[PDB]
């Protein structure tokens, strides 16, 4: 019922040079100091997205380097910026970017796996911080980070799993916590969390497959849960986790290729939330990363677990098994 | 549009020179009642800012130390009335809601019943915030609320607005707590009667059909003469529905597992006129229905193999 309605003249073409510059232009604005709050992830964003482009020599990685050991902390977490405080999530994103590089003794990087292992709860969660807020996003935040680091073997791997699929629920998807919705968020979470820990046999695919492919709207765009606006974040989301599990194909390619391609601001380059909305990084990435799974050939293709080259995981030996 | 620019061009330069004072009051180690004002500002418009959170939880653990029961007391109930004007402004942010949470958690008495009426309050804005839901549940285990409550408040909410998926969902997690088993029939029929009710009541209801493919799962023939009679009435209340929505893909689907449900064998010829009807109706979902149909053909088919 509620749709975005896609206008005649939104473009249907990859603006692939459009999207580079304005990747390699961003950071020289108002919501850029705003959003310093996450701006570890930030970079993540635009130098996974432009190295999904051939295009990663155009930023700079002696600087960003250097801002990541400056923002490990004495505790070992990483943090979004300097200043600001540890958190998984800036971890994940951190080692992401060295791994990018292939410079991760650029950090400590056994001050990490102890930080991630610090971090884990009697029940196999893992809270974000030390604040103590528990989350299945956080649960794939440290075996992503210890599994590209390869010290999966660091934390209670049964217990996380336990705990994991605890969150699954009736529609065969997962939420934040035992009781949690299920929301597309989570799951891609929780099943890129179980194919690092192959255990994609414990969930129904077939069920969660069906609640994910009803995600897909008449304009071909897919929402997060049902009654929601459909948009490129939760079109990556879904995508990623239906690839994984096997059922990329329970979706109409054609339709949300042509949602993702009408995201696009063909005059500024970058891509949007939903059409003609104004522009950003994260969903730049989400839109060439969600286009690459669907076969678009002038893009690298991308992993649907780590949202990150292919080619970048093979080099380090981490390439989880899928469903199918 | 450039008194709009600059206005926000100043908020910066209000927003960057308050988070610079509460960073530069933090190496310092000034934990005081300075930088829980700087950063009601900057938490106010952006309460994202999780670092920012975490300063007040420090600044708050000191004056627990520095000032009386009665000072700290004041400071919290303080605190509770800042979260409220920082969820009415944005009802989404994780840190919000956790800082929330924090603070309770570490209270002697607090009024979990209060708490309780704060996410009833929240609920009838946003039936779908997640976020309160969860808070809820949480209030609802910090105060030991019983599973027939939640179970009753679930019946309210459902009757009264059709935002009922993570209403139902409530139910999908409730249910099973009423009867702790490592559902029984007579509280599946039940929850049949109150879904189908849903569903004809608003067939557009995707919510309901989701739940109700969940009871039909849910514990062939030992098909008791009842369940047997409740589900072919289903079946023929569908196909009334079916003449009424030729373009409502839920109830198509619905017929096809019925059938399966019942008797997968004798319904075969009917299966397979569903999925045709179905699969013009809702072509997105083609491929997913191909995949389904191959699946009960591969089951009738074991099922024939285990003839005579
Ligand atoms: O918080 C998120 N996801 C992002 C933002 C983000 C991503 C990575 C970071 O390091 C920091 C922030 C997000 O949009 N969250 C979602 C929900 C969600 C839940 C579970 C899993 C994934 C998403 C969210 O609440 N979005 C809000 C607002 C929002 C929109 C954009 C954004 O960047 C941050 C917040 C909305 O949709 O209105 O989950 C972490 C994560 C997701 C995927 C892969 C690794 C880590
Ligand atoms: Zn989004």
């Amino acid at each position: 019922q509620k749709d975005v309605t896609i206008k005649s003249d939104a473009p249907d073409t990859l603006l692939l040079e459009k999207h580079a510059d304005y990747i390699a232009s961003y950071g020289s604005d108002y919501e850029y100091c705003m959003s310093e709050y996450l701006r570890m992830s930030g970079v993540y964003w635009g130098l996974t997205v432009m190295d999904l482009m051939g295009q990663l020599h155009r930023m700079n990685k002696e600087e960003i380097l250097v801002f990541i050991k400056s923002c490990q902390h004495e505790c070992g977490g990483v943090s979004a910026s300097i200043g600001h405080d540890p958190h998984l999530l800036y971890t994940l994103s951190a080692v992401q970017i060295l791994t990018l590089y292939d410079s991760i003794h650029v950090i400590n990087v056994d001050k990490v796996v102890a930080y991630v292992q610090s971090l884990q709860k009697e029940d196999g969660s893992f809270a974000g911080d030390i604040w103590g807020e528990i989350d299945t996003r956080f649960s794939f935040c440290a075996v992503a980070t210890l599994a590209l680091l390869g010290k999966l073997d660091a934390i209670n791997v049964e217990k996380a799993i336990e705990f994991v699929l605890s969150c699954m629920n009736f529609d065969g998807g997962f939420g934040c916590r035992p009781g949690s919705e299920s929301h597309a968020g989570q799951i891609y979470c929780c099943t890129g969390f179980l194919a690092i820990t192959s255990q994609l046999h414990q969930v129904n695919s077939d069920l969660l497959g069906w609640w994910l492919c009803e995600r897909q709207l008449p304009s071909g765009g897919l929402n997060g849960r049902p009654e929601k606006l459909p948009d490129v974040c939760y079109s990556w989301w879904v995508l990623a986790s239906l690839k994984i599990i096997g059922r990329l194909h329970w979706i109409d390619r054609e339709k949300l290729r042509s949602f993702i391609l009408a995201c696009q601001d063909e005059e500024t380059g970058g891509f949007a939330d939903r059409p003609g909305d104004m522009v950003d990084p994260f969903h730049t990435l989400f839109g060439i990363a969600g286009l690459s799974l669907l076969g678009e050939e002038q893009i690298k293709p991308v992993s649907p677990v780590f949202c990150m080259p292919e080619e970048v995981l093979q080099r380090v030996n981490v390439q989880p098994e899928l469903v199918s | 549009a450039e008194a709009k620019r600059l206005e926000r061009e100043q908020k910066l330069k209000l927003y960057q020179s308050a988070t610079q004072a509460v960073f530069q009051k933090r190496q310092a180690g000034e934990l005081d009642e300075s930088v829980l004002e700087l950063t009601s500002q900057i938490l106010g418009a952006n309460p994202d800012f999780a670092t920012l959170w975490n300063c007040r939880r420090e600044v708050l653990q000191h004056l627990e130390t520095e000032k009386s029961p009665e000072e700290s007391a004041a400071l919290v109930k303080a605190e509770l009335g800042f979260l409220e004007s920082c969820l009415r402004v944005n009802p989404k942010s994780y840190g919000t809601w956790h800082h929330r949470c924090w603070l309770l958690s570490r209270l002697p008495e607090p009024n979990w019943a209060r708490e309780l009426e704060l996410c009833a309050r929240f609920l009838e804005a946003d039936e779908r915030n997640f976020h309160c839901w969860d808070y809820r549940r949480f209030v609802a285990a910090q105060a030991a609320v019983a599973p027939a409550e939640e179970l009753a408040f679930t019946d309210s909410l459902i009757t009264r607005n059709f935002s009922n998926y993570s209403s139902w969902h409530y139910r999908s997690c409730l249910l099973p707590q009423l009867h702790p088993q490592p559902l029984p029939e007579n509280v599946l029929l039940k929850e049949l009667e109150l879904v189908q009710n849903a569903f004809f009541t608003d067939p557009n209801d995707q919510s309901a059909w989701f739940y109700h493919r969940w009871l039909l799962g849910a514990g062939r023939c030992e098909l008791s003469v009842e369940k047997s009679t409740v589900l072919q009435s289903e079946l023929e209340s569908c196909k009334e529905l079916q003449e009424l929505e030729p373009e409502n893909k839920w109830c198509l689907l619905t017929i096809i597992l019925l059938m399966r449900a019942l008797d997968p064998l004798l319904y075969e010829k009917e299966t397979l006129q569903y999925f045709s009807t179905l699969k013009a109706v809702d072509p997105m979902r083609a491929a997913y229905l191909d995949d389904l149909r191959s699946k009960f053909l591969l089951e009738n088919s074991v099922l024939k193999m285990e003839y005579a």
